[PDB]
RNA sequence: GGUGAAAUUCUUGGAUUUAUUGAAGACUAACUACUGCGAAAGCAUUUGCCAAGGACGUUUUCAUUAAUCAAGAACGAAAGUUAGGGGAUCGAAGAUGAUCAGAUACCGUCGUAGUCUUAACCAUAAACUAUGCCGACUAGGGAUCGGGUGGUGUUUAUGACCCACUCGGCACCUUACGAGAAAUCAAAGUCUUUGGGUUCUGGGGGGAGUAUGGUCGCAAGGCUGAAACUUAAAGGAAUUG
């Protein structure tokens, strides 16, 4: 009845996009960026960014014939921040008021057996 | 500047018939065209859905499937298992301090030609009337357990056949038949899987395969 | 009554100030 | 008694070649001269012939180990890599 | 045949064209490694003593 | 508290107590009566038992050791001795 | 001087245990020094699940969470956290409220 | 396990040694409970559990080498095999297998 | 890409992102605590092998076999040295663009030794059980680790938990009658109402842990270790601006 995507929502600092693409996940549709709208090198993560970037994301979805879409929120992960940036909760919220079902939300951001030690030595960022 | 959403060709995937309703979606692959197209080259797409919606549940967020396509007929293509996984919402949620955790993992070789890798999960928790904060186990308990378990889960496999073993998983016998395996120790303890997974598949076996189509 | 917190750090950690005639010029 | 304190068995070379050069040839002398021992013979018996070939004198064969050692640590990693990759092929 | 071995396995005194009768990796104490396969218009992908 | 009689304290507050910190220390074993199920002696063995002890001719079990108390392990005949 | 009775850190016959890292600065600290604070809030903003009811079905299904720890160091504890009152009598809190 | 059990052999019962004499008891049919060791050349084993199956023996692979399956034994030098000839104060023979 | 602001850098030769597959070496998250073990340094994936060890139970055994130590030895984080292997990430040097004017500051990127391991070497070092070692005593309260004892015990007639006692241990709160310069301490108490036993350290600060000698190390330095001459104070706890 409705077809799915997969909408692979990706924020972190000084960006955010999202990446929607099939169930399969090798073929993607209209990856697009938040970073593509405003030229300012400091705001490249913003939600008025995500949204703008959602705006379009659900006008190629829609455009194309996709219906519904199963959401993946990711952060940088591994050693660094872990957070969800802060544009991911505007761009689902501009998915969904933009009409398209939404199922199945999870987070994948990764997460280790610990190694790899992070950067900025055993001080660290001495700001 | 193709404009490739008019290219692409729209493709359902269909699971196998050791499920329930098995019509689990679409996909937007390419072109069938001529001079080597690639609808008849993907033979590999691996595809990540719920079991529960599988079923027509609607009370499991976790244990999620995944599915790998094998052929290709009538622009219609037929699936086969890949392995299983947890949400990370429920393991998290399960997880917390003041209790220990239990992991085994076992590299079982089944009936048929396979091999596949098997994970097993459990916490611990306090009997009524009680009056301690945490609960620790003792670390040679966990041993004995951990033995007893990855013995059930060798035992299940080599024997049960991949293809009933996930009809035998879906509906989680596994689990209550530790629960009252090792009652012993414990009446009632909440335990998963949490991981399955493929090494070396060896042959494609159109025959079984196409006798468990849907 | 210990008193080996005193005892890792701060005197030395690298002992060629020790093998002083070796590498420092 | 014990005739020499430093150089061992490089004092033939005498007081020339260096000495950092001459302990590296000591390392390297004292394990290509050392015996060593083949499970297959149980003993410790086996010498050096040349280089590369080594010779178990009871169970009376020869192997094809290292120059100056009868086995190597690359040699070893392979050995078990390739324990690995049978035993996943098979398995 | 170096088709039919697994990745990352080491070899030696390997073929560069099948038929030469050994041509790469035959010093003392040289190998090659394996990299990748590409069973499609058969070739692997291979690693050499010079990198 | 504080003042008792040191001459003869309380039986409840001499017994809780360990064996070694009594005014003169003693023992909390003993031996008891035990029958083999399948012969008929009647014989004596230790509380806090060691290796396995068995009957004499129809040697089969008597009672298995443990960190402190043994066990019979059925209801056979512990009384005194 | 004498400050605190447990100086650094609850080590109580240990004599060195393991090191990590500060989320802020990533400097390299002692496990329990300063602060291992939890995180588990929700993914969720404003609430909005009026609006993610009306796009799902079966209505949003997992109530879904963040779940971490979080190790702070000092040198950005109190920088980021803000409780307001160290006092010295009022050292020896336990209660967050 | 095996090592005090064939040491109580060596203590109570009777033994022998080497592969002449194993094969000496085998063909008398005086002998049970061959031990080999696992360094042991192809050509003897394949022998040895030849005769053990004509004169319907137990053979029991020892995971060690020689070396330490003469210390197991006891003796301070390389042994292959051993016979068991008797055990008459043992449940060796009987529980192995 | 990265920041409070940047650039240095990569990219339509298709970067970034996304799905599968593989290799490398590294580490063992969450569980992880007023938890445990070890003589210390220190020790968190699974299983197996090797030996080891504390506590508890004991109506087993030996009968002073013991407590502490010069000297002489064992072990001894990290950083370093020798030769090899390996070298994924971080990264002392070093190159790079920018900010408080510049950065040889901080910062962003890259990156050599190193970070791992094999056989040796170095062995004093902001390593407080918040306080050398062994023995008796002196307040209360609770939690908890390993045992040991019993129960109307509770829970499918010990199976798993609770109650009470007890040995040993890591810690916590109160109060100190005692002590202390105070912080504070159940030991830093049982000390001028001064003595249970044993080992090592210091006599104002600097000069000085420097000279000189010995000895050790792969190394005009480890360990041991002065003086000339000096100022009148340095120093510790606590109050107040
Ligand atoms: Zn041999
Ligand atoms: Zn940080």
């Amino acid at each position: 009845s409705q077809v799915f995507g997969v909408a692979r929502i990706y924020a972190s600092f000084n960006d955010t996009f999202v990446h929607v693409t099939d169930l399969s996940g090798k073929e993607t549709i209209a990856r697009v960026t938040g970073g593509m709208k405003v030229k300012a090198d400091r705001d490249e993560s913003s939600p008025y960014a995500a949204m703008l970037a959602a705006q379009d994301v659900a006008a190629k979805c829609k455009e194309v014939g996709i219906t519904a879409v199963h959401v993946k929120i990711r952060a940088t992960g591994g050693t660094r921040t872990k957070t969800p940036g802060p544009g991911g909760q505007a761009a689902l919220r501009a998915l969904a008021r933009s009409g398209l079902r939404i199922g199945r939300i999870e987070d994948v951001t990764p997460v280790p057996s610990d190694s790899t030690r992070k950067k900025g030595g055993r001080r660290g960022r001495r700001l | 500047v193709v404009d490739p959403f008019t290219r692409k060709e729209w493709f359902d995937i269909k699971a196998p018939s050791t499920f329930e309703n098995r019509n689990v979606g679409k996909t937007l692959v390419n072109k069938s065209t001529g001079l080597k197209s690639a609808s008849d080259a993907l033979k590999g797409r691996v595809v990540e859905v719920c079991l529960a919606d599988l079923q027509g549940s609607e009370d499991h967020s976790f244990r999620k499937i995944k599915l790998r396509v094998d052929e290709v007929q009538g622009k219609n293509l037929l699936t086969n298992f890949h392995g299983m996984d947890f949400t990370t919402d429920k393991l998290r949620s399960m997880v917390r301090k003041w209790q220990t955790l239990i992991e085994a993992n076992v590299t079982v070789k089944t009936s048929d030609d396979y091999v596949l890798r098997i994970f097993a999960i459990a916490f611990t928790r306090k009997q009524a009337n009680q009056v301690k904060r945490h609960s620790y186990a003792q670390s040679s308990h966990i041993r004995a357990i951990r033995k007893v378990i990855s013995e059930i889960l060798t035992k299940e496999v080599q024997g049960s056949t991949l293809a009933q073993l996930t009809s035998k998983l879906i509906p989680e016998v596994i689990n209550k038949e530790i629960e009252n395996a090792t009652k012993d120790i414990f009446p009632l303890q909440n335990i998963h899987v949490r991981k399955v997974k493929l090494l070396k598949q060896p042959k494609f076996d159109v025959g079984a395969l196409m006798a468990l189509h849907g | 009554m210990r008193a080996k917190w005193r005892k890792k750090r701060t005197r030395r950690l690298k002992r060629k100030r020790r093998k002083v005639r070796a590498r420092s010029k | 008694a014990k005739r020499t304190k430093k150089v061992g068995i490089t004092g033939k070379y005498g007081v020339r070649y260096g000495s950092s050069l001459r302990r590296q040839v000591k390392k390297l002398e004292i394990q290509q001269h050392a015996r060593y021992d083949c499970s297959f013979c149980g003993k410790k018996t086996v010498k050096r012939g040349a280089a590369g070939i080594w010779t178990c004198s009871c169970c009376k064969k020869t192997v094809a180990g290292g120059a100056y050692t009868v086995s190597t640590a690359a040699a070893a990693t392979v050995r078990s890599t390739i324990r690995r990759l049978r035993e996943m092929v098979e398995a | 045949p170096l088709g039919s071995v697994p990745e990352g396995t080491i070899v030696s005194n390997v073929e560069e064209k099948p038929g030469d009768r050994g041509a790469l990796a035959r010093a003392s104490g040289n190998y090659v490694i394996i990299i990748g396969h590409n069973p499609d218009e058969n070739k692997t992908r291979v690693r050499l003593p010079s990198g | 508290v504080l003042v008792q009689d040191l001459l003869h304290p309380t039986a409840a507050s001499e017994a809780r107590k360990h064996k070694l910190k009594t005014l003169v220390q003693g023992p909390r074993s003993y031996f008891l009566d035990v029958k083999c199920p399948g012969c008929l002696n009647i014989t004596t063995v230790f509380s806090h038992a060691q290796t396995a002890v068995t009957c004499e001719s129809c040697s089969t079990i008597l009672c298995t050791p443990t960190g402190g108390k043994a066990k019979l392990s059925e209801g056979t005949s512990f009384r005194r001795k | 001087p004498k400050k605190r009775a447990s100086n650094g850190r609850n080590k109580k016959g240990r004599g060195h245990v393991k090191p990590v890292r500060c989320v802020n600065c990533s400097k390299s600290i002692p496990k329990d020094k300063a602060i291992k604070r939890m995180a588990i809030r929700n993914i969720v903003e404003a609430a909005a699940v009026r609006d993610l009811s009306e796009a799902s079905v079966y209505p949003e299904y997992a109530l879904p969470k963040t779940y971490n720890k979080l190790h702070y160091c000092v040198s950005c504890a109190i920088h980021a956290r803000i409780v307001r009152v160290r006092s010295r009598e009022d050292r020896k809190n336990r209660a967050p409220p | 396990s095996i090592n005090q059990k064939l040491a109580l052999v060596i203590k109570s019962g009777k033994y022998t040694l080497g592969y002449k004499s194993t094969v000496k008891s085998l063909r008398q049919g005086k002998s049970k409970l061959i031990i080999i060791a696992a360094n042991t050349p192809v050509l003897r084993k394949s022998e040895l559990e030849y005769y053990a199956m004509l004169s319907k023996t137990k053979v029991y692979y020892f995971q060690g080498g020689n070396n330490e399956l003469g210390t197991a034994v006891g003796k301070l030098f390389r042994v292959g095999v051993v016979s068991i000839l008797e055990a008459g104060d043992s449940d060796i023979l009987t529980t192995l297998a």
